[PDB]
């Protein structure tokens, strides 16, 4: 008993999405749900690795403020929709792309320049509509390598950069229970991510970046 | 599951969807019938207000 | 002891009559929880006493809603008292003052 | 007089503590009041109703 | 009754704030704003919304 | 006896079978109500905030 | 990825029963993350030392009283509940402790031992006040971890105890308790790496260079449930 704590195993995946599932615990002892709940959490939102739109240069704008004609959202828009693009950058800090198109229609990320070297994980992620019969842009759009979310605080136009793949995580701790006792704890934690990772091995980074410190302490 | 409403859209006067709640989960406790509905071990209770969420119950059965 | 009272704590208890109250002035003789003995001394006296008064604590004993009533001592052997003073401490009492 | 106590203790004469939630660490929004009550248990315990 | 206050704070609007006048793309991403304590609660801001 | 099986067994009882509660007194409807009852250790009937 | 990993640089035992420890440098985040699991982990799950029974001579219940002495037995378990004893290397022991003559008794009058070692000799039991008067007693201790309180546990012996013995509740975890601290630090010429201060107010049993590793250690073996996934 002294040192032989109880152990969970996952309950299920309990998959609902490949955006967005509920993996749950049982039993934890009492109170660890929050303690590895809430624990992995903080990993999670704040200090993953990964990818994100960090900069951008439309054809020829020095604000955003300037709404030039010809888009059917203003700028402000597409500097955040942009932001939405999830993306994955093998072996590089930073990495420009170069994206244009034409006609009277939409614009996608499925018409950047796809360097192979990148991969835009989702194409179908819609830009702008183009408002015109000559209407047609051009832009470089710069992805960077970083960490967790960082805010506009740092012709270019500046965003905040969302370097963690998990669009939101969750937690709950509920009720579990034995043969002969119900003081223990399950846990669920729910998250939902943009699609550059499967959840169910995002949290396996996550669980282990949490490891790695504890590497020089386990005995 | 719990709330009825959805049964009581087929049913509509609420007193008739007991009487027939309970005639049919009688047909499965005492008269040996099984559910229309796939069961999942639940109680003749719900499985009966389940069987209503089929569309295949009226008291003509 | 409440940290805030208002100063009828020293009252309530001691007149309430459940804290053992010392008959007379003297010094602790003995104590065990049990019982406490005072010897009383002779400027309170009987003449032809031996002069020394006994108090036989009541220990645990149901009062008439069934919560215990056990009597403690607050006194050690050797100790001065004086007429009036607490020598045992009743129910919800500490020291002689109140506290429920 | 109970600002001119708190101030004998070295203790903030706001009477207010700051406060953090043991399930994460985090800091509660403004401070709380923090300080010793006198409670007491009631003969309506539940075992004897149950 | 805290019900409704724990409503009434969360929706207030405090004209200075951690995190003021930004603009984001959804609820999640406000989440993730706020839990990672970057915006407090009742700062003002602009969203996308469906 | 309290056999270790025995909660196992209850926890199939219960398993969704409405218990009806009621403070007294009850002036109208809504003071009986039914609930179905999830199971704990301690001698208190957990009420729904709200209700 | 850049991450700079932690190391137990320092420790302070500040007195016999209170410690700090710091663990530096930490990356973002890491220094309330550890800093409150940590926390959480050392007040539930520090395994520790309680007594556990205790067997007077002449007594029969908690309820009574012996001759010549200044405590209601009861008042002598919730004494001897508080007090707090390493054990090498066993499940349990039993103290005998006696004492006779007039005074104080106290933890020094217990019967020692090698394997045993008791974090405050004063730590006081009753007063004897008679000059005839004695107690002979056998505290059983045993180890553990959090709290047993004794009406589940003799519903967990299932053999009938015999008569004169006493139960004592069993409080094992030997941490009263944590705080936590994060700040900067000099280190690689560079800004924020977190000097954590964990610091700690004990029993007595246990030195933090185990304390805090045992609780990394049962972190990481939770955890591993999360990576195995």
């Amino acid at each position: 008993s002294v040192t032989e704590f109880l152990k969970p195993r996952l309950v299920d995946i309990e998959q609902v999405s490949s955006t967005h599932a509920k993996v749950t615990l049982e039993p934890l002892e009492r109170g660890f749900g929050h303690t590895l709940g809430n624990a992995l959490r903080r990993i999670l939102l704040s200090s993953m690795p990964g990818c994100a739109v960090t900069e951008v240069e439309i054809d020829g704008v020095l604000h955003e403020y300037s709404t030039k004609e010809g888009v059917q959202e203003d700028i402000l828009e597409i500097l955040l929709n942009l932001k939405g693009l999830a993306v994955r950058v093998q072996g590089k800090d930073e990495v420009i792309l170069t994206l244009n198109k034409s006609g009277i229609g939409p614009v996608t990320a499925a018409d950047i320049t796809h360097d192979g070297d990148v991969e835009i994980v989702k194409p179908q992620h819609v830009i702008c509509h183009l408002t015109d019969e000559n209407a047609s842009i051009s832009m470089r759009i710069k992805v960077q390598r970083g960490r967790g979310y960082v805010p506009a605080s740092t012709g270019r136009l500046l965003v905040d950069a969302c370097y963690s793949p998990v669009e939101r995580i969750a937690y709950n701790v509920e009720a579990a229970r034995v043969e002969q006792r119900t003081d223990l704890d399950k846990l669920v934690i729910e998250m939902e991510t943009n699609g550059t990772i499967d959840p169910e091995e995002a949290i396996r980074r996550a669980a282990t970046i949490l490891a790695e410190q504890l590497e020089a302490f386990v005995d | 599951r719990v709330t009825v409403q959805d049964a009581v859209e087929k049913i509509g006067n609420r007193f008739d969807l007991v009487l027939v709640a309970a005639r049919r989960a009688r047909q499965m406790q005492v008269g040996g019938k099984d559910p229309l509905v796939p069961e999942e071990n639940d109680k003749t209770t719900v499985i009966a207000l389940r069987e209503i969420e089929e569309g295949l119950i009226n008291n003509q059965i | 002891k409440p940290l805030v009272g208002t100063g009828m704590e020293r009252a309530v208890a001691v007149d309430s009559g459940v804290t053992a109250v010392a008959k007379r002035g003297g010094v602790v003789q003995y104590v065990d929880a049990s019982r406490i003995v005072i010897k009383v001394n002779e400027d309170e006296m009987y003449p032809g006493e031996a002069g020394i008064d006994i108090y036989n604590l009541t220990k645990y004993t149901r009062s008439n809603q069934n919560t215990c009533i056990n009597q403690m001592p607050c006194v050690s052997l050797g100790e001065p008292v004086e007429r009036g003073d607490v020598l045992a401490d009743g129910p919800s009492t500490d020291l002689g003052e109140l506290a429920l | 007089e109970i600002k001119e106590l708190l101030k004998l203790g070295d203790l903030p004469t706001s009477g207010q503590i700051r406060l953090y939630d043991g399930r994460t660490g985090e800091q509660f929004e403004r401070p709380v009041t923090v300080g010793y009550m006198y409670m007491l248990k009631l003969n309506h315990l539940v075992d004897d109703k149950m | 009754q805290d019900v409704v206050l724990g409503l009434y704070y969360m929706t207030r609007d405090c004209v200075n704030a951690k995190g003021e006048g930004m603009v984001l793309t959804g609820p999640k991403e406000a989440e993730r704003l706020y839990r990672s304590g970057l915006a407090s609660l009742h700062a003002r801001v602009k969203v996308r919304i469906t | 006896r309290e056999e270790a099986v025995v909660w196992d067994i209850l926890d199939e009882v219960i398993r969704e079978h409405p218990v009806l509660l009621n403070r007294a007194p009850t002036l109208h409807r809504l003071g009986i109500q039914a609930f179905e009852p999830v199971l704990i250790e301690g001698k208190a009937i957990q009420l729904h905030p709200l209700v």
